């Protein structure tokens, strides 16, 4: 009964802000590595960011200074705040547990949510 | 005002008392120093910045001021230490047909730094398309004339 | 700082055949640091193999992984129509790195 | 042995210096010059200058 | 193809806040004088505020301390944040390029947006 | 700090006639600082004249502006039904100042 339900996608104007939410069931967000990975329309998978169980956060160079990962233990929900969104940020974002490293692989995956950056 | 003149004064005795009682000044405001104490003070150098503006723009010549003259023609620092004197020059800078010799900067991408002089006459690009030195739509001459009468 | 390249770009094999996908590394990468993920159309990626040889829970036995160093192989024996998907190889040196993907078409 | 330098083992030693409000017990190599005799020199013996 | 499309009008309770947006096409918001002018129902035109290309802002005495003009260069959009709105603030607001001074006249004008302050 | 007053409040003239709108200033205002704007019902104001004599781009030649000092005049020759609108005179001394407007009715 482990699920990751994503929300917060949709249309955002260039230069605007948005927040993607990822409610988790069957696992503790605050006690697991939680990663955001984005896939552009028709392109491959790109890891966006990760938050450790201890609170440390890391971001890909393509999103450093614009994205911020966070969590809410009470709601057991992962959050990704995106700012100064551009055309290249239009993509489907997935939240996953793990960091793709030995014993910490991306499992499970949410259904994803589409974000479109256009005027 | 956009080409405000500056004179550097050094190695001389500055007689402020006679200076301030010579003509009738419609505006005389000092900041960081009193007019009567200057006779007791020594300085490395003095700068006399002279120009002509509108009467309603005289208020823009002071610390912490903003506006077309303050932002694009002549800017003073917030901690300015010195005096500003202004007097009407209608009998001198006005013509029957209009005195258009005096100009001021109207368009500029960014505000001037204190004591910065900008004499550029480049066509101002108000739109996405480049102007290439041709004034037209979204391409304006940066200076405007007063035409004093 | 190790770049992974997947091959071939697209693969067309009839059902029941043996499908081979290659993931080459410019530098020798430990086997334990490589994984294979599957992504069917309109679905999120699913973990197929981890450690370059260990089959993920709930994955059919026909999917296998092998290789080491600068060459890793994902093998799909007895290919089925439902196997139509994109397969990615992923690893970690200083941050997660995903491959370019491999399309597996069925004739 | 055939892994990349990023995955190869590295031995790390960290030297930390605990300086408390107590008499010190560890000092670096004391720089001692050759002894000179029968000539006015600026001598220093164990901090006595 | 120069246009100024306004949005953000509607109903706001007394004492509430609102933000009017003005998307510009054919001109650069950050490089032009951008003014907000309001017209009460059945009354004349009243200049509300202006922002210079250099960033300096000015406001009419009727709105000083309650209105704030701003811009977003990436979106090329002008913004007017109105706070502590009262009955007299009910009006149609237009965004225009220029300040109504020689060589800087209000041109062009947006279609305007109506703001109604009522309970 | 110069107040502009427009006259008359309303004007009723048959098509083809000459319409005169006056804008008086308590103080002598330079001609270059005055402009005339037109606003038809349910539409945003449109710049008609700037500099008190210069016709804005795309404006019919029948609209003209003149005057100086404390009196400015907007003239609409060969008045047409489509000219039904409100005409405002605007200037700048320390901030934009708009006139009270003038309604132009057509008999």
């Amino acid at each position: 009964e482990v699920q990751l339900v994503e929300s917060g996608g949709g249309l955002i104007q260039p230069g605007g802000s948005l927040r993607l939410s990822c409610a988790a069931s069957g696992l503790t967000v605050s006690s697991n590595y939680m990663s955001w990975v984005r896939q552009a329309p028709g392109k491959g998978l790109e890891w966006v960011s990760v938050i450790y169980s201890g609170g440390s956060t890391f971001y890909a160079d393509s999103v450093k200074g614009r994205f911020t990962i966070s969590r809410d233990n009470s709601k057991n929900t992962l959050y990704l705040q995106m700012n100064s969104l551009g055309a290249e940020d239009t993509a489907v974002y997935y939240c996953a547990r793990g960091e793709g490293s030995p014993g910490n692989w991306f499992d499970p995956w949410g259904q994803g949510t589409l974000v479109t950056v256009s005027s | 005002v956009y080409a405000w003149n500056r004179k550097r004064i050094s190695n001389c005795v500055a007689d402020y008392s006679v200076l301030y009682n010579s003509a009738s000044f419609s505006t005389f405001k000092c900041y960081g120093v009193s007019p009567t104490k200057l006779n007791d003070l020594c300085f490395t150098n003095v700068y006399a910045d002279s120009f002509v503006i509108r009467g309603d723009e005289v208020r823009q010549i002071a610390p912490g001021q903003t506006g077309n003259i303050a932002d694009y023609n002549y800017k003073l620092p917030d901690d300015f230490t010195g005096c500003v004197i202004a007097w009407n020059s209608n009998n001198l800078d006005s013509k029957v047909g209009g005195n258009y010799n005096y100009l001021y900067r109207l368009f500029r991408k960014s505000n001037l730094k204190p004591f910065e002089r900008d004499i550029s006459t480049e066509i101002y690009q108000a739109g996405s398309t480049p102007c290439n030195g041709v004034k037209g739509f979204n391409c304006y001459f940066p200076l405007q004339s007063y035409g004093f009468q | 700082d190790v770049v992974m390249t997947q091959s071939p770009g697209t693969l067309s094999l009839s059902p029941g055949e043996r499908a081979t996908l290659s993931c080459r590394a410019s530098q020798s990468v430990p086997s334990s640091y490589l994984a294979w993920y599957q992504q069917k159309p309109g679905q999120a990626p699913r973990l197929l193999i981890y450690g370059a040889s260990t089959r993920a829970t709930g994955i059919p036995d026909r999917f296998s992984g092998s290789g080491s160093g600068t060459d890793f192989t994902l093998t799909i024996s007895r290919l089925e129509p439902e196997d139509f998907a994109v397969y990615y190889c992923q690893h970690y040196d200083t941050s997660p790195r995903f491959g370019g993907g491999t399309k597996v078409d069925i004739k | 042995p055939t892994y990349g330098v990023g995955y190869q083992p590295y031995r790390v030693v960290v030297l930390s210096f605990e300086l408390l409000h107590a008499p010190a017990t560890v000092c670096g190599p004391k720089k001692s010059t050759n002894l000179v005799k029968n000539k006015c020199v600026n001598f220093n013996f164990n901090g006595l200058t």
